[PDB]
């Protein structure tokens, strides 16, 4: 019926697309996601939203999604939203090494999912997903990547980005602290820390309320690891000696 | 034919008012409440009918899944027995491809996924309830929670419905990880008690009990006897 | 297998032996032929087992739907119709020959033929199966106008005992029923209750 | 004939707290040989390989058609796959087929990721199970396998005993057969390790 | 039946095919092409049904240059080769099957050379030489007897020679002329022709 | 299938579809793109480096096949979708006629892909404005630019995108055959084009190259910064 | 409480407490026919009483009914809007049907009003359509739960009742029937239909005349549905 | 393949061998052939392995469904009407022959279904290739109401007789015996052959085996 249609994939006016301009507001509402790419490796650091004391944390991890042997993601937004997606990236990826009897390059796997996005927000009449990602891994081709999408089926690769709360000071602090070229995973692991410490206002990083994975190549594997609570831990406490030596 | 289009949108400041306001409907449900215990997990809700009338037995809201998953829910009936359905068909197809009971985990994602198409698909309202599974599998409790967004959280105890908030808050003070079921299921009907209104009878709750035997439903014979401990 | 069928003042004669094969093997030696349609509607299935079967079943269905619908007992020309429908459409694939008997108001018994390819013809008396071939001549000649439900049912019992010892595809016991409108009596003639006739000694 | 059109022989066997798999080398069509390293065991997890035998278009797309369903199962599930539960999910894909299936007979050796107890299972082309707790053969010689192993198999061996047992089965029954042989590949699977060798065999 | 054959050595793959297209009795053309430039550094030889040859290969390149053409890098000889045998059984079980017999020969940057034997069914298999057509039952033999990993290009234009003038002496059909072609790290080099 | 008519007329005969899509172009960052004698030069005001992003996946300048390539004006997302059905369509046009299409070929189905968008069922506008340049087989430069909705023209030079309208008026005073009569002179025209919209200038511009029987060649950033630094 | 947002208040789309407004509608629908319906179930027997009005002598009152079987053992009696009515009963005919064809033996009571309830949701949750604006209530026998009285709504809710009622005086025939059910339930078949008729006579404040309601009853003995004639109506009425 | 039913006074007997042939050569020597359907139905298969499993696995599996649905025990009748619907879909493709059993709130029923879709409701019924040689005990012995142990000697007697009769069976004898609150499920009832002992002994010794490369992959 033409009165009860929301009319989703319109241009507005002033040439806009509001229902991705909403989506990308609805983002800015999800926890932090911060991804920090260096020579050793790759790793990906978010702020846990569910932090309630009855929750049971059974899962592999709360944001962190392995797409592949050699590939992760973090989401940010409408979390069944993101469960869907990371279900087509799986599927993307595998369809890929099928096909080819190689893993998927990681630059292939962001755009074959960002055509997706982008069809939505094209044509069909539904609302488009609500969700941003980023993404992290290894390939022959270009070594240790992350890429970060949008709603709006846009993408592109950095060398340190955050999405989600507090992004844009995030993203001027990582301007400031990062070193192009001279990064090893120590010190990425360290400014996470600093970045996250200091997005996250309203909290002392109590080692609960943030989930880092780290991607990295040993002995021509990849290994995709989570880091403990122990190491998190330890983490912020070395950031918390060099803060208060800082006076 | 049907509507083609999304009834779901995303409003100026970046909400599923539509998904707000089917948790609106899910709040003011009736009460439901879940515990995992240290060996089982437990499934309380009220199950208060309008006149002596109502057939008490006739229609069960604590409905098994398979042999090991039970499932209860907080908001509307009629779309709580289509998510029923819909959960054991699922089961139903994982046990056929792989020969094994679907982990509970799994029967939660899949569940989740069907919410989720129901807030996204084009001419359809999102499912007004929100459900709690219970599963025992690998020899250890599971307690999941299900919103109508099509978000899954993973508790230890948790209250669904009217009064939630505050069922919340006496779980919290009350909930001890070591338990029995027991005492699990002890705590679940205070729990209830702390905000039904009206005097309890095993005919005007619902209670059940997953553990390493499986899932069944008490027997309004049990409950008495919990209700006189 | 041996299905008869025959018609009298008042309602219907059924008949029909026990026997299933599977070549030259007898996988069972009781089996029910008549298949009641309805109340007082009755089917003889001969043919393939699974084909009679199947049809048998979805008519019911068909029929049962109708009846509802309509606040009336059915016709046994309905009942007819719905085989007829089924086996014409189908007689590629379906290989089941069907005689339809039974009581309605409004007729009277009556009896109809549905052979292989999907005819129907009502008939006084109807035969079929891989032994109705040995007796159409006994029938012919012992069949007489304005028998009794009691004449009705020796005809018939006569008729398929004598199909049964001539075939090798028929034998075990002869399952009778007669419906009228009072109801449906269902009879079962075995051992020395079948009709003998002896053989010659050379 | 179709199954012989390619050739190719698999056995597994079972021991003390580990598992043998065994294939031969040979790839050809029909009596022309092609290829002697061609590779019909395939790892499904770290205790956990699937050999293949038949026509050797239909062992590759199995395996890689495996691959992609196992893949996405260990990702959804977060968790290593069981021995039973990937001999279920064959015996699913296999079905899906049974009118024009796949030319192949798979037999699955491995640890139980959990409580490492030895597993090994056989499947028709069209996906029937069989598990047992002796050995499985597959192949054009299968006749020539279930004379060596029902002869030389012996309850509770370690994977010393184990290796023999199996390569002694592998190596005279191929040498009885014309279209299978050309080496033989043994993988020995323990708790701790992975031991694979390459037999000294007949090449002609 | 057309003849193709391939060599791999230490840093190089040689390729030879034969150009012969016959009708029924007569040869219509006597300099075919049986070589598609599937890329910069792949080379694919195809041999089979008339149609299907050239309606296999002719889609496999388009598909393996849109790679390169999508993605700013070429695709690798095996990734190249599995994706030419994806293509192939998967339409084997179908209603319009592909009978053409292939020869994948590229080289990569960090793998090296690679020469890729399939059949019709669509049975990949990696070896370091191969032939394909009646000529490979009776130049196979050849390969075997005189041919080492560490075979210099030289001596392989030479094993070469020594499999097509086999054909011409043995074999019955008449090859007059061959199509000779060396993939190296360098690209896609065309040698003379071996003609007789 | 949702089916409704997004795009329709309204009273005095517009498509406000089609021209919200324009506005988004517009709203676009600034291409150029002017044709030489032997050279065929594409520029683009880049909106920032940003000192964190990989500038290799943010490029606007493709390749659509090895004779053509394009850049863009307008929604990233929908260039990408363009780019690639005409990359499909460039191999498919040389399987079936064994020749490498020309460059007014891939832009009249570019254009046709994006008129069927505007009077289609269920869909929007593209919205992104393309310039197309390359050398056709009998080696004549070529350049192209489509509009969202579906009209193409030849141009000599042209700009899209935000300030097009001050960027074309100084293309028009300054193009002449004396400017285009070497290729450094045309590489410099398109820099002091570009420079005209582009505050910054040198650092904020990505430009690339075509040559005959030639693949796309990018300017490095050291190269672009001496012919920054020649033109002043 | 009774704010409202968008169209919810148009099609079947939660409102801002999630109350979907177009549902309670279809509920306020049943009242429109001005007929009322009671529903008793004894101790073997289970009776239905509906209302019978007939508002011209040129009408058929053969026709004019409310109580439809819908197998030989399965009874029902509608309430609201008849064309909607008519066309659950057809419904409910075909999945009885189904059901028997399928799985060999005759629906339970229970599972029939499932099927209409589960079918009945769909018109909720889709926006296409709008729920039906009638209630059905069923009667039989159960092979083992003895007699079963069941109520399905536009809403897709359904239950079991001892006793229940529909249109427009359901609320005065509860508040009769939870009085009369607090008591002994003995409940004879004579004292079954007696209930039932008592009770509609009450909320109604009529007399009822032998032609002037239908009832239907199911019992053990003789689990066939059946519709009582007008003689046999009178003689439960003079009894009374 | 010897499969065999008797419906006896309280209940049902099913009875079944193990062993399944590819071609002439034992395949499996110990398979289970008395399938799964509820917990108080179960059916034996014959024919083509694949088919049985599946077809048993699927209406297993809608009879759960129905069960949960419903809230009551699962009916003999309705498994098989479930299974002969579908099998007589398939126009006999799918080579199952079954022999269905189990008691429900009417009573023992004992069915036999084709793979045409064909049933046949009998006190006694066989299936398989020593089919034949089953019935012939059947006939000679069978009692209407037996006793459980009467009842579990025939239908041993009648399995072990298409054991020894038959090429296609062998082995071990299952059975299982369904009652209104009983259901004893014994696997190897009976075992009538055993493989002899080995009077020889053949173990390789180490290094009686030639290898020509070997790689050890510790594994963590
Ligand atoms: C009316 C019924 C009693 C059916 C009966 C008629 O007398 N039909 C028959 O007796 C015919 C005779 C045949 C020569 C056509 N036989 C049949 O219909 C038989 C009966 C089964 C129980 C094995 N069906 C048949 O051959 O197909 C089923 C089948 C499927 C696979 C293997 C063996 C048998
Ligand atoms: C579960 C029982 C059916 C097991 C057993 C009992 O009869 N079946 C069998 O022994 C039958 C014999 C056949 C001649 C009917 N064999 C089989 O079903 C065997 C599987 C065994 C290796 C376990 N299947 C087999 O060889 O497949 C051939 C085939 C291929 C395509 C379609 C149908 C059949």
């Amino acid at each position: 019926s033409r009165r009860y249609d929301s009319r989703t994939t319109i241009f507005s006016p002033e040439g806009r697309l509001y229902q991705v301009e909403y989506a990308m507001e609805a983002i800015g509402h999800a926890g932090t996601c911060l991804g920090i790419l260096a020579n050793d490796g790759v790793l990906l650091a978010a702020e846990r939203r569910n932090i309630h004391k009855l929750l049971d944390e059974v899962f592999f991890s709360e944001k962190i999604y392995k797409l592949n042997e050699d590939m992760a993601c973090s989401v940010a937004g409408i979390t069944s939203d993101a469960n869907v997606l990371t279900n087509e990236l799986r599927l993307i990826a595998q369809r890929y090494l099928l096909q080819y009897q190689e893993p998927i390059p990681c630059e292939q796997l962001v755009t074959a999912l960002c055509d997706i996005k982008q069809a939505y927000t094209q044509f069909g009449g539904k609302r488009p997903f609500g969700v941003s990602l980023l993404y992290i891994g290894w390939d022959k081709h270009y070594g240790f990547q992350l890429y970060q999408s949008d709603p709006s089926g846009n993408y592109g690769g950095w060398k340190a980005t955050c999405i989600g709360n507090n992004s844009a000071a995030a993203v001027s602090m990582l301007k400031q602290d990062y070193k192009e070229g001279e990064m090893t995973l120590k010190s990425a692991l360290a400014l996470a820390i600093k970045v996250l410490n200091k997005t996250m206002d309203v909290s002392k990083l109590s080692a609960e309320k943030v989930e880092i994975a780290t991607l990295t190549r040993e002995n021509g594997k990849t290994v995709i690891r989570v880091l403990k609570q122990k190491e998190v831990e330890q983490l912020i406490k070395k950031h918390e000696e060099e803060e208060a030596k800082a006076e | 034919r049907g509507y083609s289009f999304s009834l779901t949108t995303f409003s100026p400041s970046g909400k599923l008012v539509q998904i707000e306001y089917a948790l609106a409907a899910v709040a003011g449900g009736a009460p439901s409440v879940g515990i995992k215990a240290a060996n089982g997990v437990v499934l309380a809700t009220e199950k208060k009918q309008k006149s002596i009338l109502y057939d008490e037995r006739s229609v069960h809201k604590v409905e098994p899944i398979t042999k090991h998953i039970g499932l209860v829910y907080s908001g509307m009936g009629p779309d709580y027995r289509v998510l029923v359905h819909r959960a054991r068909k699922l089961a139903q197809q994982y046990y056929l491809v792989y020969q094994e009971p679907i982990p509970t985990a799994q029967l939660v994602q899949r569940v989740a996924s069907v919410m989720q198409e129901y807030t996204q698909s084009g001419g359809v309202r999102p499912f007004g309830v929100s459900l709690l599974i219970c599963g025992w599998n690998e020899g250890r409790p599971y307690l999941f929670q299900s919103d109508p967004s099509g978000a899954y959280f993973a508790w230890k105890a948790t209250a669904m419905g009217k009064n939630y908030v505050n069922g919340k808050t006496f779980l919290e003070k009350r909930y001890n990880e070591d338990l029995e079921l027991e005492d699990a299921i002890h705590t679940a009907i205070l729990t209830l008690k702390e905000s039904f209104e009206g005097q309890m009878t095993e005919d005007n709750i619902e209670v059940g009990i997953c553990n390493e035997a499986g899932f069944r439903r008490l027997t309004p014979t049990e409950v008495k006897d919990y209700l006189a401990a | 297998t041996t299905i008869m069928a025959v018609q009298f003042d008042g309602g219907v004669v059924l008949g029909a032996d026990s026997r299933t094969t599977t070549g030259s093997y007898i996988a069972n030696r009781v089996t029910d032929k008549l298949t009641p349609i309805h109340d007082r509607i009755f089917c003889c299935r001969s043919g393939s087992a699974a084909d009679t079967q199947a049809v048998a079943d979805a008519v019911t269905y068909q029929l049962g739907f109708h009846s509802i619908e309509l606040n009336e007992p059915p016709l046994v020309h309905t009942a007819a119709s719905l085989f007829k429908e089924m086996c014409y459409r189908y007689r590629e694939d379906l290989m089941a020959g069907i005689i339809i008997a039974g009581w309605d108001p409004q007729e009277g018994g009556q009896v109809y033929s549905v052979p292989m390819g999907g005819m129907m013809v009502r008939q006084s008396f109807a035969i079929g199966g891989s032994g109705s071939s040995y007796i159409y001549g006994y029938v012919d000649a012992t069949y007489r106008e304005g028998m009794t439900k009691e004449e009705c049912l020796q005809f018939t019992a006569n008729a398929l005992a004598l199909a049964m010892e001539r075939d090798g595809s028929s034998g075990g016991v002869i399952r009778l029923a007669a419906i009228a409108e009072s109801g449906v009596e269902r009879q079962v003639l075995l051992g020395d209750q079948i009709p003998k006739f002896a053989v010659a000694t050379l | 004939s179709i199954m012989s059109y390619n050739g190719g022989a698999v056995m597994a066997m079972k021991g003390k707290n580990c598992v043998a798999i065994a294939a031969d080398r040979r790839f050809g069509i029909q009596a022309q040989m092609v290829t002697t390293d061609f590779q019909k065991i395939f790892p499904m997890g770290d205790r956990l390989y699937i050999g293949l035998a038949g026509l050797a278009t239909d062992v590759q797309t199995v395996a890689q058609r495996l691959k992609f369903r196992l893949n996405l199962y260990e990702l959804k599930e977060g968790r290593q796959i069981k021995p039973y539960t990937l001999m279920s999910m064959v015996a699913n894909l296999l079905y899906e087929k049974r009118f024009g299936p796949y030319y192949t007979e798979p037999v699955i050796a491995g640890l139980d990721p959990k409580t490492f107890k030895p597993f090994i299972c056989s499947l028709d082309l069209i996906g029937c199970p069989m598990v047992t707790d002796d050995f499985v053969v597959s192949g054009t010689c299968a006749e020539q396998m279930y004379g060596m192993c029902e002869s030389l198999w012996e309850p509770n061996m370690d994977p010393d005993h184990l290796f023999e047992t199996i390569s002694q089965a592998m190596l005279n029954a191929v040498d009885r057969d014309a279209v299978s042989g050309m080496g033989v590949i043994v993988h020995i699977i323990e708790k701790d390790k992975i031991t694979t060798r390459t037999l000294k065999a007949r090449m002609d | 039946m057309e003849y193709l054959i391939g060599i791999q050595g230490p840093d190089y793959v040689l390729v030879a095919s034969d150009r012969v297209a016959a009708s029924n009795i007569v040869q219509m053309k006597d300099d075919h092409d049986k070589m598609f430039k599937m890329s910069e550094k792949i080379l694919l030889l195809c041999v089979g049904e008339a149609g299907d040859t050239v309606q296999f290969a002719e889609y496999i390149q388009k598909n393996v240059q849109l790679y390169k053409m999508r993605n700013g890098y070429e695709l690798s000889p095996t990734a190249a080769a599995n994706f030419t045998r994806r293509n192939l059984a998967d339409c084997l079980r179908s209603r319009t099957p592909y009978h053409v017999n292939l020869l994948l020969a590229g080289y990569d940057e960090h793998e090296g050379p690679a020469l890729y034997y399939m059949d019709y069914l669509a049975a990949l298999a990696k070896a370091p030489f191969a032939a394909h057509g009646y000529g490979a039952f009776l130049t196979l033999s050849i390969l075997d007897r005189y041919y080492t990993p560490t075979i210099s290009r030289e001596r392989a234009v030479e094993l070469l020679r020594k499999c097509l003038e086999e054909l011409q002496k043995r074999f019955i059909l008449n090859l007059p002329t061959f199509s000779v072609r060396i993939i190296d790290k360098n690209g896609i080099h065309d040698l003379d022709n071996i003609s007789f | 299938s949702y089916d409704r008519a997004i795009t329709v007329f309204s009273p005095d005969g517009h498509l406000f579809q089609v021209e919200y899509a324009q506005e988004a172009v517009k709203k676009g960052s600034t291409a150029v793109g002017v044709r030489g004698r032997d050279i065929v030069v594409l520029g683009v005001e880049k909106k920032s480096v940003a000192k964190l992003q990989d500038e290799r996946t943010v490029r606007k300048i493709c390749a659509l096949d090895d004779n053509v390539c394009m850049a863009f004006a307008g929604l990233t997302a929908d260039a990408r979708i363009v780019i690639n059905r005409a990359r499909v369509e460039c191999q498919s046009h040389r399987l079936t006629v064994e020749d490498p299409v020309t460059v007014e070929y891939i832009t009249r189905y570019i254009a046709s892909l994006k008129q069927r968008y505007t009077q289609s069922n269920g869909r929007r506008p593209f919205g992104i404005s393309a310039l197309i340049v390359g050398f056709d087989f009998d080696g004549t430069p070529r350049l192209y630019q489509t509009d969202p909705s579906g009209t193409y023209h030849a141009w000599k030079a042209n700009a899209i995108g935000r300030g097009a309208k001050s960027v074309r008026e100084f293309l028009e005073k300054n193009y002449t055959d004396e400017a285009i009569e070497t290729d450094d002179l045309t590489i410099k025209l398109v820099i002091k084009a570009l420079l005209e919209v582009v505050q910054s200038g040198g650092k904020n511009i990505e430009l690339a190259v075509m040559r005959r029987d030639q693949s796309l060649k990018i300017l490095n950033p050291e190269e672009i910064e001496k012919y920054v630094a020649e033109i002043e | 409480r009774g704010s409202s947002a968008g169209f919810d208040r148009h099609i079947t789309i939660f409102s801002p407490e999630g109350r979907l407004y177009q549902v309670e509608y279809a509920f306020k629908a049943i009242n429109q026919g001005g007929l009322t319906s009671v529903a008793v179930r004894g101790k073997d027997c289970a009776v239905i009483v509906t209302q019978k009005k007939v508002p011209d002598k040129l009408l058929d009152s053969s026709t004019v009914t409310h109580l439809f079987k819908i197998t030989e053992n399965i009874g029902c009696v509608m309430t609201g809007m008849t064309a909607d009515s008519r066309s659950q009963v057809q419904r409910a005919r075909y999945e009885a049907a189904n059901w028997k064809y399928k799985y060999g033996y005759e629906i339970p009571v229970d599972m029939l009003c499932k099927r209409i309830a589960d079918i009945s949701q769909v018109y909720t949750q889709n926006a296409e359509m709008r729920p039906l604006g009638c209630c059905m209530i069923l009667i039989g026998i159960d092979e083992e739960q003895g007699p079963q009285v069941y109520k399905c709504d536009p809403a897709g809710y359904y239950c079991g009742f001892k006793a229940t009622a529909a249109g427009v005086k359901q609320t005065e025939s509860t508040s009769f029937l939870e009085k009369k059910v607090k008591k002994k339930f003995d409940w004879t078949f004579e004292q079954t239909v007696e209930t039932a008729i008592t009770c509609l006579s009450t909320v109604l404040s009529i007399d009822f005349k032998p032609s002037e309601i239908e009832v239907g009853v199911v019992t053990v003995e003789n689990p066939k549905f059946r519709i009582l004639t007008e003689a046999e109506i009178d003689a439960h009425l003079v009894a009374l | 393949t010897t499969i065999a039913g008797v419906v006896y006074k309280d209940g049902i007997v099913l009875g079944a061998d193990t062993r399944a042939t590819e071609g002439m050569v034992v395949a499996d020597k110990n398979c289970s052939k008395i399938h799964f359907i509820s917990p108080n139905i179960y059916c034996c298969g014959a024919g083509t392995a694949a088919d049985t499993d599946m077809t048993t696995q699927l209406i297993s599996s809608n009879l759960e469904l129905h069960s949960l649905s419903t809230g009551r025990l699962p009916r003999v009748v309705t498994a098989n009407r479930m299974l002969k619907q579908m099998l007589f879909r398939y126009q006999g493709y799918i080579g199952a022959a079954l022999v269905l059993g189990g008691v429900d709130v009417t009573g023992p029923h004992l069915y036999s279904i084709y793979p045409h879709g064909s049933t046949d409701k009998l006190p006694y019924v066989t299936m398989g290739s020593g089919s034949l040689a089953a019935m012939a005990v059947f006939e000679d012995k069978f009692r209407p109401d037996m006793e459980e142990e009467e009842a579990k000697n025939l239908v041993s007697e009648a399995i072990a007789a298409g054991i020894f009769n038959d090429l296609g069976s062998g082995s071990n004898i299952d059975l299982c015996v369904i009652s209104k609150n009983k259901l004893d499920f014994l696997r190897p009832y009976t075992v009538p052959n055993k493989k002899g002992t080995r009077l020889g002994r053949y173990r390789c010794e180490k290094g009686t085996t030639a290898v020509l490369t070997e790689k050890i992959t510790p594994l963590e």
